[PDB]
């Protein structure tokens, strides 16, 4: 059929109109180490089971530390749940990993050894994804010379960052910007929010709910994906996904970029 | 120990011969110099 091209659809009201799913799920290793067993796995695959999910397509995996699984995550599955521990310290981690994983990101490489920067939209946001991320920036206004610090040297800048894991940062528009940062270890990229992205819902196991998606302050709406629970016990979080998996399913969706006709539209 | 002398058993290097067969007595080591150096910065100097 026809790809790519934008047209009407037909419909009507008076015509009455009115699974092989693949599960994944991503929890922290505490949890693992809290539970005392290594047969749960079974458990679980027997629960879905009974509610009505096929086993054998279902995957999980660790990751060691919510640092570690910040840097370059990996999402290759149909409907994504993920666990993230809530604290009251690192609330711009879960915020960050959060909005990365909610919303789809078209970028572009960085080279800030040999350009300036600036953006052009409001869905301009930065991304640094390493071991040690520590960006250095110095504004330059329209006669490109620097304000606060100068374009010679570098130390002088003001950081945004300082070893961090992950780091989204936003700069003030019609500006350019020059850039020093260490890229023997870590990566800059220039993304822009094309739209959302309903493949991925975070349950945020802990207490105040503090999540962010939005880069402006003047909205911080809280999304229905985003859940949050109380917790003492993970057995009982995961008894309560599961009973709840309906639900789940009903709110998220399958990926509205790989519906096998949705092509040459950024994915597929 | 000096010879025909009133006194013997003497400290420290004589002021006759202190060197006794070797010209530089050289001393390799590391030097660290935390100074005041008189400069003010890659400032100070025309913006443009």
């Amino acid at each position: 059929q026809n790809y790519g091209i934008n047209l009407p659809i037909t419909g009507s009201m008076d015509i009455a109109y009115a699974l092989t799913s693949t599960l994944c799920l991503y929890y922290p290793t505490e949890a693992a180490t809290e539970i005392n067993d290594n047969s749960w796995k079974d458990t679980l695959s027997q629960l879905f089971l009974t509610k009505g999910w096929p086993t054998g397509s279902v995957y999980f995996k660790e990751y060691t530390n919510i640092a570690s699984f910040s840097v370059d995550p990996q999402l290759y599955c149909d409907y994504n749940v993920v666990l993230m521990k809530y604290d009251a310290t690192l609330q711009l981690d879960m915020s960050e990993l959060a909005d990365l994983i909610l919303n789809e990101w078209l970028c572009n490489p960085m080279d800030i050894t040999l350009y300036y920067y600036q953006q052009t939209d409001e869905a301009n946001k930065w991304i640094s994804m390493g071991s040690s991320c520590t960006i250095k920036v110095c504004p330059l206004n329209t006669q490109t010379l620097g304000i606060g610090c100068l374009t010679t040297d570098a130390t002088t800048f003001e950081e945004v960052a300082t070893a961090e894991k992950l780091v989204i940062t936003d700069v003030v528009d019609g500006v350019n910007h020059k850039l020093d940062v260490t890229t023997a270890t870590c990566t800059i990229r220039n993304c822009k929010k094309l739209g959302p992205r309903e493949n991925v819902a975070v349950i945020q196991v802990g207490g105040s709910d503090i999540l962010d998606i939005t880069a402006d302050p003047t909205t911080a709406p809280q999304t229905e994906r985003m859940m949050r629970i109380n917790w003492k016990k993970w057995w009982q979080v995961f008894y309560t996904v599961v009973d709840y998996v309906d639900q789940i399913i009903q709110v998220m969706s399958k990926r509205s970029r790989s519906l096998n006709s949705a092509a040459f539209y950024y994915r597929v | 120990k000096l010879t025909r002398t009133r006194l013997d058993r003497l400290y420290g290097l004589p002021a006759a011969d202190p060197n006794n067969g070797k010209e530089y007595y050289e001393i390799a080591g590391r030097f660290s110099l935390i100074s005041l150096v008189p400069s003010n910065d890659d400032y100070q100097t025309p913006i443009a």
